[PDB]
């Protein structure tokens, strides 16, 4: 869908024709943490000391 | 609870059942 | 053929395109990133101390 | 004192440095497992800091930075050597 063939006489990897996006249009990465998504079971403490207790004795 | 998960996702943008971008989108490792 | 029943606009277009068709895409040389020269880190390198040798 | 010409005229010499990065193969690489690493956090971006903002830097930028961060609590002088402690 690009274009034509193009040859190994193009010594570059990346021909200067192609079309390289602007710093604008890139997205930015959401720096920050975000809240979990956890169901009830596991939201539980006691659960997570039976997984943690389950983790460190026997797994 | 158990079900609520079938019942919040419902309330999703998707298309035709896929969760695709709506435009294109460049991501760049500083 | 040919006549002056086209216009030249219509024919200047028309001989434009049929260059740019056939045209065969070159590289510039341009927009060019750095080359990496890489050098051997500081700790495989003599310490920076250094006197006379007798 | 930040003067807006010396921002402008260090701005190519950070660009150069933030490119030339990729010399140190061990460094660029600690930076790179440093970026992977911690992804939901600017902790994990490179410390030469992203190419395309380094010409955003403005002397106003340095010198709040400066203001904000080189408090004293956050200042530790160290001395080694042939030094009078007094």
């Amino acid at each position: 869908v690009y274009g034509k063939l193009i040859f190994n006489n193009i010594k570059e990897y990346t021909p200067s024709w192609i079309k390289t996006i602007p710093y604008s249009q890139v997205t930015k990465p959401i720096l920050r943490k975000q809240p979990q998504i956890v169901g009830k079971i596991n939201a539980d403490p006691k659960v997570k000391k039976f997984w943690v207790f389950l983790r460190e004795n026997v797994q | 609870g158990v079900l609520s998960e079938y019942n919040q996702r419902l309330s999703k943008k998707l298309h035709k059942g896929h969760l695709v971008e709506d435009k294109p989108t460049f991501f760049v490792t500083s | 053929r040919d006549t002056s029943k086209y216009d030249p606009a219509l024919l200047e277009s028309v001989k434009n395109e049929l260059k740019q068709s056939a045209a065969l895409p070159a590289d510039n040389g341009a927009n060019k990133t750095k080359k990496s020269k890489p050098i051997l880190p500081d700790w495989l390198q003599p310490k920076f101390g250094k006197a006379f040798q007798a | 004192v930040f003067n807006k010409q010396q921002v402008e005229a260090e701005k190519e010499a950070v660009y150069n440095n933030a490119l030339s990065a990729q010399n140190d193969q061990q460094g660029l690489l600690l930076e790179n497992i440093h970026f992977t690493a911690y992804r939901d956090h600017y902790f994990g971006q490179p410390t030469h800091g992203i190419r395309e903002n380094l010409h955003n830097i403005t002397d106003e930028v340095v010198k709040n930075f400066v203001k904000t961060n080189y408090v004293g609590s956050n200042f530790v002088v160290a001395a080694a050597g042939n030094v009078n402690s007094q």
